[PDB]
Order: C-alpha cells, then structure tokens, then sequence
C-alpha cells in the first residue's frame, strides 16, 4: 500500500525505497498518511530555510530597498537600522553582521513566543483540517489564499496533483540543502 | 496470553525452556489474576525501556538547563536526589495519568472489552491490521520489555559498583 | 460479592472520545456543548443529589442530575474567571491603562498591583459590600436550582435569559449550540488562566506584576 | 446593509468582518444607536479640544474660585480636573436626565422605535422630508466616524508624542 | 408561567399580580410560608410597614439635618442623627418615652387588627381606614396608582433608611455629608 | 478566461511558457492580472518619476521647512528617497494604504467576478465605453506598464552594479 501511494516517481524508478518501505509495509492507512504528513511538513520549513538562510548569508535585511544603500541584495548594508527590538536596542543591522548560526541567537525570547504562538494557532487549524476533518490530501491544511484549489475543482486534476508531486519534490530537495547548507556551518563535510 | 513462546533458553538452567515459561505456576493458582498480571507486566516493561535510555542518554547530552550540567551532576546516578524539584513534577503529572486508569484497572476482568496493556495509543499507527502478526508486535513489546526490565538492574549496579559510562567495566 | 457500582456509571458498550481506552460515562451523551466524552474520574456519575447543599434532601423528595448541576457549576466557574482575569489585568495595566476606580482608596498609590487588592480592601470594607452584592444575586438566582431539581422548570443549566444585546434572539439552534461551546472554551481556558496568575505571582519568586512571569 | 443610512459611496456598506449578522436585528439596531451616540460626542469631543486648545474660552468666572484664565491656560485633558465637583455633578446630572429620557421612548430603537432626539429644547424632527433626513443622516455618521478618529488621535497625541504626524509639535498636545 | 423580574425563574404561585408590587419577585418561595404565624398576609403587612416606617425615617433625617432640630429640641446641633437622637434622650427624655408607648399602644391594637383581619377577610393588610382626604373614593384606576406608589417608594426608602442609621452609626456624620464625602471621592 | 482578457498582443499571442493561468482558479487569474496591472501602474509612475527626477526638473521651492525640493534634484532619485522626511513619508504611507483599503474593499472584488481597482480620488476613471476601443486602450495600458516594469529594474540594476545595461551607466544620475 505504500508503493501505490502518491509521493512515488521516476527518480527512484517509481517505487518507493525498500528500507523506507520496509517500515509501512504491515502498518495502517493512518500511518502512511501521518509520515506523508510529516514529509510535507518537513519540506515546507525546509524551503522557507533555505530562503532564510539566503538572507542570511547575504545582507538582505530590513528595511528593504532595492537601490543603493538600501539594505537590497546588490548592496546589502542600510543607514536606518530599524530597530528589531527596541527594550533590547538590536537592530535588523546586526543581525546580518555576525553569522547565519548566530542570528537566532540575537533574537530575544519574547521574539520566539510571538512566533510560536501564531505557529501554535497555525499547528492547530493544520491538525483539525487534515486529521480531526479527515482531509484526503496529505499536507492539505486549508490554506490556499490566491484559491489554486478551486481549479477544476477539485483535487482529482491534473494541475493540483503535479503541484503536489512539486511540492513534495522541491520540499524533498530543500530538506537535504538545508542540511548540507547547516553541515557548514558546523562541520567541514561539503564531499 | 501472547507472551508464551520461544524458543529463548533460560541462562543458569539449561533444561528449561521459556516457552509456557510458569514454575511457580501462576496461571493456575490465581487464573483470574492474569489480566492483571499481564498490565502488570506492560507497565513494568514499558517503564523499564524509557530506565533504559534514560540512563545512557544524559552521559552524553544534557538538557541545556546549567542546573543539570555535567560539572552540576557528572553522574546520572544521582541525579534522582539531586533534582528533588524536577521529580515531583515528573511524580505529579504521572500521578494524574495513573489516576485516570484507575476505572480501568477497576474494570480488568470481564467487565469491559479492553485488552491489558491496550491504552488505545497508536498515533502513528504501527500496528498492523492483519491479526496473526499483531501477535508477534505484541510479543515483540513483551520480549524487549522483559529485557529492559532485566537491563536496568544490571545498568544501575553496574554503575554503582564501577562508576564509569555507558558499556561497562 | 454485590453488584458493583461500576456498571451503573459507564456505558461499558462505547469508550470516551477524549480519553479513548475508558468507557463513556453514563450522562455524557455529547448533548451539552462542550462534550467530547471527557470525565476520567467520572464524576457525573456520582449518585448523589447535589442541590442538597442549597435546600437539604430532608426538607421534601426532589432530585437534580448530577450532569445538570455540573454544568451549571462549570458556568458559573468559566463566568467568574473570565471576568477575574480580566479584571485582575485590567487594574494592573496589562492593557495599557491601569484601569482604576475615581476613589483614591483605589489609586495605584494605596494599591500597587492587583495582587495586594483582596486584602487591602477586605480591611478596607469593599470586598465585604462584594460579598453582599454578590450574595444577594446568588441567593436570587441560586434558587432556581431547587425548581429544576423538583422537575418543575424546564430551564437549561446556566441558562438566565440574560441577551441584553440579543444575540441569539432569532438564531438556529446549531449556532446556539456554538454559541455556547465558545463560552465555554474560553470560560474552561480562562478558569486555567486565572489558576496561572493566581498562582504564579503567589510564588516566593515574585513578580506580582504583569506579565506575572 | 445598504438601505441603511451610514452605507456611502466609497465603501458601503462596510462591513468586513460580518459584524452585523453576529446577533440578531436588534443588537444591528443597538450597534447604529451607539455609532450615532459615539459619533455625537466625539464632534463634541474634537471640537472641544480644538476650541480650549486654542484658547477660545467664557468670560469670567466658571465658579467662585476658579476662573476660565486657568482652564484654558493648561491642555484641555487636564483641564477637566480643576473643574469643581459641584461642576462635574452639575454635567454628569443632565446626562443623566438625558440618558433616561431618550431610553424610555415608548418604542425601543432596538426593537425598531427612535434613535435619541433632543430632549432640551425639544424640537420635533419627524416630517422633515424623509429625503433630506436620508442625506443629512449620512453625514452625521461620517462626520461621527471622523471625529471618532480625531479624539483618538488628540488623546494619542497627548500622551504619545509622534503617534500622529500632523501633531508633533503642537503647544495644545 | 414565569416570573417577571426572574424571568428564568418560574411564578410563585400565591402571588398573582393582585398586589401593588406584585413582579413575581419571590426567589426564596418566602410567600408559600403558613405555619409559625407567618403567612402572605402577615408579610405584606410587615412589607408595608416596613414601608411606610423608612419612608417617614427618611424625610424624618433630611428634615433636622437640613432646617435643624425642632423648637425646644436646639439642643442637638449634630447633623449626624445616630448621635442627635442621644441629645434629646440627654435633655428631653420624657417625649421619645411618650411617643414610645403611645407607639406601644398603637402596634399592639395593630398586631390584633391584623391577626383578626387574617382569620376574617374585611381588612386588607397594611389598611387602617386612614384616607381621611379621600383618594380611594373614585378613579379605582388611580387609587391603585397611588398604591403601586406607596410601595414603591416605601420599598426605595427601606433601602434609604436602613443606610442612613448604617452610614450614620459608621461614619458618625449625617446623610447629606456622607454625601458630600462621597462625591469628592469619586469625582473623576 | 485567458483567451478573454487582454494582453494578448501580435508578437507573442497569449505568452504563458508555464502555464500559470490555468494553474489556479479564475480567481487566481484575476488576482494576477489585477497583480499584473498594479506593477503595471507603480512601474509606470516609477519610470516616469525617475527619468524627471534625473532630468534636474523639480517642483519650487521648499519640501518641508527644512529640505527643499532642490536639494533632493542634485542627488539621485533612489538616494533623494532617504532625504524625504519622515513625516513626509508617513504622509505617503497613508494615503497609499488608505487607497489600499479602499481598492480592495469597494465593492464586488475583482478575485470575484468584479472590475479592477479603479481611480480612489477623485472617482470618475475616465474609461471608454466602447469595448472595441478600451479593449485596446487597456491592451496598450498592459505592455506599456510591461516595458516599465523591466525599466526600473535597469534603473536599479544601474544603481547598484556599475554597468549591466549599454545606454546608461555612464550618466550621474542612475
Ligand atoms: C510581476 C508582475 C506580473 C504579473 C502578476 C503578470 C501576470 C500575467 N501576465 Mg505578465 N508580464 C510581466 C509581469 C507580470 N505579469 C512583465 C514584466 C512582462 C514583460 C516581460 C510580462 C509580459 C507578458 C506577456 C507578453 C503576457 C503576459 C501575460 C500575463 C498573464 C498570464 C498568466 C500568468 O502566467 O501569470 C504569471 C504568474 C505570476 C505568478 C507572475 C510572474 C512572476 C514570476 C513567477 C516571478 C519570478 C520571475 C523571475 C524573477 C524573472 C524576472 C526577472 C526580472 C529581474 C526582470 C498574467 C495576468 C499574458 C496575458 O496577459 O494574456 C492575456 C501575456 O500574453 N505577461
Ligand atoms: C524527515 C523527513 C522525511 C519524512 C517524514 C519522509 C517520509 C517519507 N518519504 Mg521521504 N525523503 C526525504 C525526507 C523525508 N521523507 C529526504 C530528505 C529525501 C531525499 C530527497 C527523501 C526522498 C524520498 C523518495 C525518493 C521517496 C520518499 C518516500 C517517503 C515515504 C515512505 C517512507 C520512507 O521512505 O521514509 C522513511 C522515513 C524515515 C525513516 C524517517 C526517519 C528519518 C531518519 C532516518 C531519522 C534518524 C535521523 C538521524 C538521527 C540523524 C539524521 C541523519 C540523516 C540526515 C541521514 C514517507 C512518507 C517515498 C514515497 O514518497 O512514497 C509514497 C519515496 O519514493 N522519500
Ligand atoms: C470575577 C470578577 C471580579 C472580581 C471579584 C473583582 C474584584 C475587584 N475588583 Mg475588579 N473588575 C473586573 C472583575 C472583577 N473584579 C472586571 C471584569 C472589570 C472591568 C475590566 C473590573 C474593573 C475594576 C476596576 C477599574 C477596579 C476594580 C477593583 C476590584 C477590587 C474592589 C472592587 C470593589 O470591591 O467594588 C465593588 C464593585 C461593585 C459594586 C461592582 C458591581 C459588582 C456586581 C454586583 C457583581 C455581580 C454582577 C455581575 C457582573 C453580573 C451578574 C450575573 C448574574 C446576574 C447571573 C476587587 C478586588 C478596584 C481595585 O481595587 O483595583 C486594584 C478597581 O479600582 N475592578
Ligand atoms: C463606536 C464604534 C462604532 C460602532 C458601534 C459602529 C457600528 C457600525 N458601523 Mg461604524 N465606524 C466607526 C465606529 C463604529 N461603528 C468608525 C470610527 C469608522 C471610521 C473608520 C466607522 C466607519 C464605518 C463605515 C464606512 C460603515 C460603518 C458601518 C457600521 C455598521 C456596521 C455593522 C456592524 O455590525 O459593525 C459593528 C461595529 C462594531 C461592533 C465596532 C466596535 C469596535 C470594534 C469591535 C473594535 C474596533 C477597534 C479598532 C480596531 C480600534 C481602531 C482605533 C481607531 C481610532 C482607528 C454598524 C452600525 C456601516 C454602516 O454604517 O452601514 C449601515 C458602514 O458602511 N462604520
Ligand atoms: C438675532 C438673531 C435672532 C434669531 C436667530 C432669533 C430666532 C428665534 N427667536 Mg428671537 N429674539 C431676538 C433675535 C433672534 N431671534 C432678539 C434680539 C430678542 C429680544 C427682543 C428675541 C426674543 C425672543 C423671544 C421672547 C422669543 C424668541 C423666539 C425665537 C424663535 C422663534 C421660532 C421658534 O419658535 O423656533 C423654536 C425655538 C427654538 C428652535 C429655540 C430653542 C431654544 C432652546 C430649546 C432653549 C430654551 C431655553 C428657554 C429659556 C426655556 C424656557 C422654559 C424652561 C425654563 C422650562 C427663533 C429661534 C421665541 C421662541 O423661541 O419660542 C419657542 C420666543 O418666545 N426670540
Ligand atoms: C421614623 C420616624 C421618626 C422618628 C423615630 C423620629 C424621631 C425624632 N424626631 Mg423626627 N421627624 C419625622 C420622623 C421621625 N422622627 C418626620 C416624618 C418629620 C417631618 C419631616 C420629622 C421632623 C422632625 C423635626 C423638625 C425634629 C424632629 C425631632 C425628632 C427627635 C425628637 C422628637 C420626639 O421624640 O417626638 C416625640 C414623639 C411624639 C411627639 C409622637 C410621635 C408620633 C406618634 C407616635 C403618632 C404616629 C402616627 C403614625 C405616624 C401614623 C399612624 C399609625 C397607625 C394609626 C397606622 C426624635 C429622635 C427633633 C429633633 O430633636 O431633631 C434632632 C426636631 O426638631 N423630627
Ligand atoms: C419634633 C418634636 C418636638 C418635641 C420633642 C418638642 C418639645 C418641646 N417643645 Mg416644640 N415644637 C415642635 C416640635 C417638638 N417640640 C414643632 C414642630 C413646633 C412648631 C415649629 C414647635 C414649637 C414650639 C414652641 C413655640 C415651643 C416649643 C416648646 C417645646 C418644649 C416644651 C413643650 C411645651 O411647649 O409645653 C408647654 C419641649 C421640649 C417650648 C419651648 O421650650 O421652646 C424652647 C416652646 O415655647 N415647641
Ligand atoms: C513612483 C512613485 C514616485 C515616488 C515614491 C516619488 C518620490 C518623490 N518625488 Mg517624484 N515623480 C513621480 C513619481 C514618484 N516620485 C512621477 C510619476 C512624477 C511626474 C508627475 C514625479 C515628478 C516629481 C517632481 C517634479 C518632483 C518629484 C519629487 C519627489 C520627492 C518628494 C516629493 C514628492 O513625493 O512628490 C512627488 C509627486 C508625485 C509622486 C505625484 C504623482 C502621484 C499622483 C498623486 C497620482 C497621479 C496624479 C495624476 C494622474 C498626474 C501625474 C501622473 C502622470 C501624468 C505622471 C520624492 C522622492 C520632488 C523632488 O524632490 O525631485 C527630486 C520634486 O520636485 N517628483
Ligand atoms: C488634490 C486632491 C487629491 C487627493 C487628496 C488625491 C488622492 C488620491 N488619489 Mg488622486 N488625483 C487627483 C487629486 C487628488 N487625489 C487629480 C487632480 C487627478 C487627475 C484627474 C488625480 C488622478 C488620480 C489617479 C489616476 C489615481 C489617483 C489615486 C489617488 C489615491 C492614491 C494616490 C496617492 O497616494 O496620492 C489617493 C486617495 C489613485 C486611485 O484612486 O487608485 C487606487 C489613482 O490610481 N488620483
Ligand atoms: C490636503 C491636506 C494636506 C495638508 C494641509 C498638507 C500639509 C503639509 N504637507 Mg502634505 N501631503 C498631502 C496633503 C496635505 N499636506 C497628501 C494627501 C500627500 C500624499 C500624496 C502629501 C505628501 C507630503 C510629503 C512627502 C510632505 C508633505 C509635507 C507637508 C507640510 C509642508 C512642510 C511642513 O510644514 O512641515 C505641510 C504641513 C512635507 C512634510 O510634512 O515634512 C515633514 C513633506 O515632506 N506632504
């Protein structure tokens, strides 16, 4: 049941890998749909890394102006300095400055709490939208602001199932760019 | 009931074999007891297996607190008087866990259709749906956990003989 | 060696929803709007009448369910906390504005933080007119749960017809029934949070200001 | 909804966040009351804090010991403070009255009846050509929903310097 | 059927809308009470006189500490009239002695006049026959007017003059000044 | 609705080597061509407002009290932006955002079977009625804002990197 599900394609000769198929060969219709789940979610913070840390490497930070001496990518330093934390006084400035392992460690931990929170609410509408409403699409947590989705509808068209098949692939390239972008930056293994 | 087969040697007795394995004989002087018996058994075993990593992982990494460091606490033998703090809230949230099976270890027997040991927890959904190797799943939580439960009585007085790491000397 | 009690209390045919190996209580019908099936203790199946505590059984034979009293207990606990926490944060400028009384008894001078206000004004004397105000209320609205345990009224559990600003004048009764669940959430979140503020300001730690942390 | 007064043309009716079919008619009918009892006394509001951060003030005395030279001399948010109590009890006593009167119309304007007209001097405003009321209706709820903006924005100003571009450094703020 | 000011609540089934204040106000089901001389009829005589009893203590409190004491009673100059009535009992004790048992005299002709008018049925409780002007003679719709009034502002001055000997026994002052007090402490 | 819309022009008939239009709903096409038209607009205004801020011609005399419109006509136009003061900019904002608030908010959205953002003040839009005219006035409005939008990305890729386009990059202003 596994190699019949969606994520197989040419680039392993369309079957799944016999050591990742050898966990979910007796398992249920549930378990399959939660590491289809767990790989799409792997793959989305995986590609919104790989941008983070494009602005990161770079100097790419706020405030955000294409010309010159605007903080842009061609000339990535600013003259404003826009003041991330005002009780702390860190600007966007300094974190550009140090390192792409040391930005996290600048922002403060009431930073994190607005960004867990709002990823906390987002953890929940993605849970009630695919699991507790039993959504037959893996990953499909109802976030669709441009209305993609309405396409045909619905999800049995061609044009949603390539962009699933996308979705997974660019997120499974992410995920492994990610951690040979982060191998690095913390140990000399680019073989 | 899944728990009786084999074919797994008893070490320091070499006739006897594991499979029915009862010679104080347990199931037919108190067969009622066996329900009760085998939660008992889970609850030992899965306690046991989590005693098991939870003695070898904290020699290597530690939770980035600076109160449950290497130079606070070299020892993971210790480290239950050390953070008196830190138990109660282990103690208090498993004491609200266990307070809530109370209805069903009050319901063990023929009272209601729950198996023992069956908390109806598979998130991930592992077990498999065709029955006869279900059994083998079961057997194979049965046989680890017997192990660990055998394993941490040697990890903890092979570490409080010989203060030392992980393997042991 | 009697027939046990644990029969009477739980379904033994359906499990609980939330906590899925226990069997459903008996009076958890998913009928009430906060219901999914949570009662681990089950404690809507004690047999006791609890209107006993307002007007004792001796008096005359009534009997309210204990489902019934629970859930006017549990809205009366979501009400009182949601106003509590709000109303310990608004007198303490989480807000913004440290919300106060014109009275100077009342002034940020006499009284710092929210924490230091019950016992300030229990010698004061404000906190004793509250407990008359709240007494008088609770003596004129606390009776109908005698009538309901007579089986004379038909009123639901926390159920005054109190929609000042009509919100449910002319709405269906699924909209109703959602209506009450967010009470209830928010009231069920906010009993837990009121249980956060009071707690971690009473610690030796300190921080009887806000974020109270 | 669009027949409705306050629905204009630039964005009518408005309402985003569907807060009109949150309750019923009669909480819409309580929701337009207090619109126009919001916007009534914000250009009031506005205008008394434009005219007293001027320096337009009475001539006299307001009472016996306190003039109308040291009101107007400090910012108006302050000057409430040095009115007498007698003076504020004098206010709040006619609102009072006026609070009562307009409520106890014999239909409620929740239940459909009358928004609050004038109460002293009671002039009738009923056949005043439904047409030019339907005009005039509009513009005090857009000159209300203005106000309501600029007395949020005066006491920003006053308390937040820079919270508003336009009164940075202005002597009455 | 369910009660006015309870709407939640259901009506208690002795009061009926027949007396003049009659909003179904009984949570307590105090009305159903029939057993330790106690029933509808002696509640309603005691509501009234505990009516008419605070309604002439409140004008009786803003009579002194506004135009002062009586002649012959300049005596008690304090407008806190917890404290004035101690004055007069210092000087002239003689006549709250004579008001006292001429008062004795009149409660217990009315504690018979009500006990007899409950066994018989010719005398509505709280009624003594005092309508010397005569209001009750026409417009019934106008008399019951007048008796929806009395109760309504006896049953306000209950609340009045049980503050004023509560806030004249705490703050040792008068009424009109607690007043006072209270407005320039809660002026905002 | 590709097929009927405009855009489509003589060189490249319906250009869509992706495939985009067809990927979503037709609200995801009328989100990208009311996307399309508004870099269209601000491409145009930004071309516009570069090539006379570098031409030296300016308003008289005096920005605020204290920057005059001449001294931001030396400099160039994306550095004349970090001269702007701040409550100039403010001023900016807000009548951006309030035209913002106004465009998506006025009624029948155009991700809905409605019309795209139109003039905010004052509201007339001055459009032909004829639909054989303003369909190609609107086809001319398209590519126009087309060829802006790849002009003031030379503008800005002549600002940053000295070089990268032959007919500028030799000139003191972009
Ligand atoms: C960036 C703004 C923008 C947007 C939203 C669109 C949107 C559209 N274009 Mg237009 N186009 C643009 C810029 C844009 N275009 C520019 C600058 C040119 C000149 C090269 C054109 C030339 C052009 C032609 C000739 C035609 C269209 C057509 C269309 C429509 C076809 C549907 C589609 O495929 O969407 C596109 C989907 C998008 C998400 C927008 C593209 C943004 C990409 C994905 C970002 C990455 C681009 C990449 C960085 C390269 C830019 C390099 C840069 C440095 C210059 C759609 C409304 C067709 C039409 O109107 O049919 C009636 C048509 O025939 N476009
Ligand atoms: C962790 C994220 C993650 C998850 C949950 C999955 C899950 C899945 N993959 Mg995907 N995949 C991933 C990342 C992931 N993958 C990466 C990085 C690549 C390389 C581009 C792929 C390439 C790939 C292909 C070509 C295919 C799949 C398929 C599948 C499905 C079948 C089971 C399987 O093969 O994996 C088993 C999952 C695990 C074993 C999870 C554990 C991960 C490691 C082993 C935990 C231990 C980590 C260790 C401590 C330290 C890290 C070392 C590591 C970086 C090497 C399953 C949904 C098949 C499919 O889509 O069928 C429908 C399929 O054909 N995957
Ligand atoms: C659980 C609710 C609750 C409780 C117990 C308190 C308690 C207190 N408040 Mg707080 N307050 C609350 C919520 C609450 N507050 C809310 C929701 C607000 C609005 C944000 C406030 C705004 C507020 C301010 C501005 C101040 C206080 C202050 C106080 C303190 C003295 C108040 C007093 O004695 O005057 C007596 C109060 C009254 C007579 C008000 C009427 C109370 C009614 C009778 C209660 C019952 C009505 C209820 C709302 C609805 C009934 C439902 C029923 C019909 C079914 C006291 C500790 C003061 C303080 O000392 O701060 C440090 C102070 O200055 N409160
Ligand atoms: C006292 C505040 C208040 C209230 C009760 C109303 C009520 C109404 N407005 Mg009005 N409005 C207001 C202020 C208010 N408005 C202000 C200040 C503006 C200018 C921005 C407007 C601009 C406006 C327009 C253009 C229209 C309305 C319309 C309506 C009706 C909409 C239906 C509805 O249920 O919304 C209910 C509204 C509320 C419950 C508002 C309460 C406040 C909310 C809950 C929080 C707001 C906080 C806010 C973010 C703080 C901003 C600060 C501010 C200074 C910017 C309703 C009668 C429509 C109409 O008149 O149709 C007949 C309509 O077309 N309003
Ligand atoms: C120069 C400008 C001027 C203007 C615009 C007016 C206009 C008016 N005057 Mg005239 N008046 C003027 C010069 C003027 N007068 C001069 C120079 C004198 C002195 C000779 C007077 C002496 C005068 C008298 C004696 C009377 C008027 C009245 C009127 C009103 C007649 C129409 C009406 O009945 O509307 C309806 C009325 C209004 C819209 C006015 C509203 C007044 C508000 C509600 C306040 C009321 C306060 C009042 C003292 C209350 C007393 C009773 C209370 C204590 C219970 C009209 C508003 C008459 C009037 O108002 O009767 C109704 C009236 O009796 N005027
Ligand atoms: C609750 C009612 C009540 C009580 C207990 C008092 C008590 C007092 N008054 Mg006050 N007073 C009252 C009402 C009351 N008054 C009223 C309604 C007014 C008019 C507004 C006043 C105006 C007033 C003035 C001006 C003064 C007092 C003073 C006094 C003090 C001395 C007078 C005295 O002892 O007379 C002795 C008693 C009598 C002479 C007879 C009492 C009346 C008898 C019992 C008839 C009652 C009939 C009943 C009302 C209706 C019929 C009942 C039945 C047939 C149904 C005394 C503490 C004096 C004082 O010293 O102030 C400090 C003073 O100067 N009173
Ligand atoms: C409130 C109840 C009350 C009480 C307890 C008294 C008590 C008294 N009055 Mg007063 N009196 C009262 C009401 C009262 N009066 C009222 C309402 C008036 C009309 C305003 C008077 C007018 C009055 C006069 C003119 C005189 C008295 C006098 C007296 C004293 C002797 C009685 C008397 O005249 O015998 C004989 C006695 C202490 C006499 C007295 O001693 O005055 C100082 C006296 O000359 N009274
Ligand atoms: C792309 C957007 C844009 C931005 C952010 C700027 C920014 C600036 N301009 Mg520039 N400018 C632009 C486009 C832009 N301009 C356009 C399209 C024109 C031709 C009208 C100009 C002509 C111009 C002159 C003559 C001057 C400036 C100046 C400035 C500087 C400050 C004063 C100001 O903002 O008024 C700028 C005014 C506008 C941007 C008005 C255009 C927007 C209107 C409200 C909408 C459409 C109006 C209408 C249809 C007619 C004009 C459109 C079309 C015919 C061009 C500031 C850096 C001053 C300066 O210091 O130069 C160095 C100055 O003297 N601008
Ligand atoms: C002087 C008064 C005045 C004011 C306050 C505005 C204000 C506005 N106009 Mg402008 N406009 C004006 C006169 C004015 N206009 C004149 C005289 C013309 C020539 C007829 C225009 C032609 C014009 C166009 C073409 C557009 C605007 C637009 C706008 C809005 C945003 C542009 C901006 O940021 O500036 C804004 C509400 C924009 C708009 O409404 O669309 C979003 C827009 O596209 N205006
Ligand atoms: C119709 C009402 C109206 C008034 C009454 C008004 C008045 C002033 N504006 Mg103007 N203005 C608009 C409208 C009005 N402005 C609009 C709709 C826009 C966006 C299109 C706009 C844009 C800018 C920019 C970029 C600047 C600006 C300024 C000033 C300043 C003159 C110098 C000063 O006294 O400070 C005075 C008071 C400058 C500034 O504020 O410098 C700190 C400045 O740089 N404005």
């Amino acid at each position: 049941s596994i190699n019949e599900a969606f994520g197989i394609s040419i680039e392993t000769g369309n079957k799944c890998p016999p050591l990742g198929a050898r966990i979910l060969e007796d398992a249920q219709p549930s378990a399959i749909k939660w590491f289809q789940n767990a790989e799409i979610k792997h793959g989305r913070i995986a590609m919104v890394a790989t941008i983070g840390y494009l602005v990161q490497k770079l100097g790419v930070h706020f405030p955000l102006y294409l010309g010159p001496s605007g903080s842009n990518c061609f000339h990535p330093e600013s003259e404003t300095a826009w003041l991330l934390s005002s009780s702390t006084g860190v600007t966007f400035s300094d974190i550009a400055k140090a390192a792409p392992l040391d930005a996290i460690q600048m922002v403060p931990v009431a930073g994190w709490m607005q960004i867990f929170f709002v990823a906390g609410w987002f953890e929940s509408v993605a849970y009630y939208r695919q699991w507790v409403k039993n959504s037959p699409i893996p990953g499909d947590y109802g976030y669709d602001p441009l209305g993609f989705t309405k396409r045909e509808g619905g999800w049995d068209s061609e044009e949603l199932t390539s962009l699933r098949l996308k979705e997974i692939k660019n997120g499974r390239l992410a995920m492994m760019t990610i951690a040979a972008w982060v191998s690095d930056e913390m140990i000399p293994g680019a073989l | 009931m899944v728990g009786a087969e084999g074919p797994e040697p008893i070490p320091f007795a070499p006739s006897k074999t594991s499979k029915n394995f009862d010679p104080v004989g347990f199931a037919e002087r108190s067969p009622e007891w066996l329900p009760w018996y085998r939660e008992a058994e889970l609850k030992h075993g899965r306690a046991a297996m989590l005693a098991t990593v939870g003695f070898v992982v904290p020699e290597f990494i530690r939770v980035p607190g600076e109160q449950f460091s290497f130079e606070a606490i070299p020892k993971v033998i210790d480290a239950h008087d050390a953070l008196p703090e830190s138990m109660i809230q282990i103690f208090g949230w498993i004491s609200f866990l266990e307070a809530c099976t109370f209805p069903a270890m009050a319901g063990l027997g023929g009272k209601y259709d729950r198996k023992p040991g069956d908390f109806s927890f598979d998130p991930l959904g592992l077990y498999p749906t065709d029955p006869e190797k279900q059994k083998q799943m079961q057997l194979a939580e049965l046989k680890n956990g017997r192990l660990a439960m055998i394993a941490i009585g040697g990890m903890v007085t092979g570490a409080a003989v010989t203060g030392h790491g992980f393997p042991y000397l | 060696m009697p027939e046990r009690l644990w029969d009477s209390m739980v379904d033994k045919t359906e499990r609980s929803k939330a906590v899925p190996f226990l069997p459903r209580a008996v009076n958890l019908d998913g009928s009430l709007p906060g219901d999914v099936g949570f009662d681990p203790f089950y404690l809507s199946s004690i047999p006791k009448d609890f209107s006993g505590f307002i007007q004792p059984p001796q008096w005359e034979e009534k009997g309210i369910p204990t489902l019934y009293w629970m859930r006017e207990a549990e809205l009366k606990h979501c009400r009182v906390a949601m106003l509590a926490w709000f109303g310990w944060l608004a007198t303490d400028g989480a807000f913004g504005v440290t919300l106060r009384f014109p009275g100077e008894i009342y002034s940020v001078e006499n009284i710092p933080t929210a924490y230091e206000a019950h016992n300030a004004l229990v010698s004061q004397g404000s906190m004793g007119f509250l407990l008359l105000a709240v007494g008088f209320i609770e003596f004129c609205t606390g009776a109908v749960l005698v009538e309901v345990a007579k089986g004379a009224s038909d009123r639901e559990a926390g159920d005054f017809k109190l929609d000042p600003l009509s919100f449910l004048k002319g709405k269906s009764e699924e909209e109703i029934k959602r209506m009450k669940t967010r009470e209830i959430a928010n009231g069920r979140l906010a009993m837990l949070a009121f249980g956060g503020v009071a707690t971690q300001t009473a610690l030796e730690g300190g921080n009887h200001a806000f974020p109270y942390f | 909804l669009s027949s409705l007064p306050g629905s204009t043309a630039p964005v009518g009716p408005f309402d985003p966040l569907n807060l009109a079919d949150s309750g019923s008619e009669e909480t819409l009918a309580w929701f337009r009351a207090s619109e126009l009892k919001h916007g009534r006394v914000a250009m009031l509001a506005t205008t008394g804090y434009l005219v007293q951060g001027a320096g337009i003030h009475f001539p006299g005395m307001l009472s016996s010991d306190v003039s109308f030279e040291s009101l107007s001399a400090m910012k108006p948010l302050e000057a409430w403070d040095a009115v007498p109590d007698a003076g504020k009890a004098q206010i709040l006593g006619t609102i009072f009255i006026a609070e009562m009167i307009t409520e106890s119309k014999p239909v409620h304007y929740t239940k459909g009846g009358p928004m609050p007209t004038m109460v002293f001097p009671a002039i009738d405003f009923s056949g005043v050509d439904a047409a030019t009321l339907k005009r005039k209706q509009d513009s005090e709820l857009n000159n209300g929903r203005l106000a309501m903006i600029a007395i949020m924005s005066f006491i920003s100003a006053a308390n937040i310097p820079g919270s508003v571009p336009a009164l940075t450094n202005n002597p009455a703020f | 059927e369910k009660s006015q000011s309870l709407p939640f609540m259901n009506r208690p089934p002795l009061l009926d809308g027949s007396m003049a204040g009659d909003v179904g106000f009984d949570p307590l089901g105090l009305s159903n009470i029939d057993d330790v001389g106690i029933d509808l009829y002696w509640l309603r005589e005691a509501e009234i006189k505990h009516c008419r009893v605070a309604m002439l203590a409140v004008v009786g409190i803003l009579q002194v500490e506004i135009f002062g004491p009586a002649p012959g009673c300049e005596m008690a100059t304090d407008k806190c009239q917890m404290d004035a009535f101690w004055q007069i009992w210092g000087a002239h004790p003689q006549y709250i002695a004579f008001g006292l048992i001429m008062i004795m005299m009149i409660e217990m002709i009315s504690g018979i006049a009500t006990t007899q008018g409950r066994e018989s049925g010719e005398r509505a409780p709280g009624d003594f026959g005092l309508d010397p002007l005569g209001y009750g003679k026409g417009d019934a719709a106008g008399y019951a007017r007048l008796q929806a009034q009395e109760i309504a502002n006896g049953r306000l001055a209950m609340f009045a003059a049980a503050g004023e000997i509560m806030q004249g026994c705490t703050t040792h002052q008068g009424a009109l000044e607690n007043l006072m007090t209270a407005l320039r402490d809660n002026s905002f | 609705k590709v097929d009927e819309m405009p855009g489509a022009t003589a060189p490249l008939g319906k250009f869509d080597p992706l495939n985009l239009a067809t990927l979503g709903s037709e609200s995801t096409l009328a989100w990208f061509r009311a996307a399309e038209l508004k870099h269209s607009r601000v491409a145009m205004l930004a071309t516009t407002g570069y090539l006379v801020q570098a031409a030296g011609i300016h308003f008289p005399g005096m920005l605020s009290s204290d920057v005059s419109f001449e001294s931001l006509s030396a400099m160039k136009p994306l550095d004349a932006w970090d001269a702007v003061p701040e409550g100039g900019k403010n001023q900016i904002y807000f009548t951006i955002f309030l035209a913002e608030f106004i465009t998506e908010c006025k009624g029948t959205h155009y991700t809905k079977g409605g019309p795209l953002p139109t003039i905010v003040f004052p509201p007339i839009d001055f459009s032909t009625v004829n639909p054989e005219q303003l369909k190609t006035r609107q086809n001319r409005e398209l590519n126009n804002g087309r060829l802006a939008m790849i002009a003031i990305m030379s503008f800005v890729a002549a600002a940053n990197i000295p070089g990268s386009v032959p007919a500028l990059a030799g000139n003191p202003m972009f």
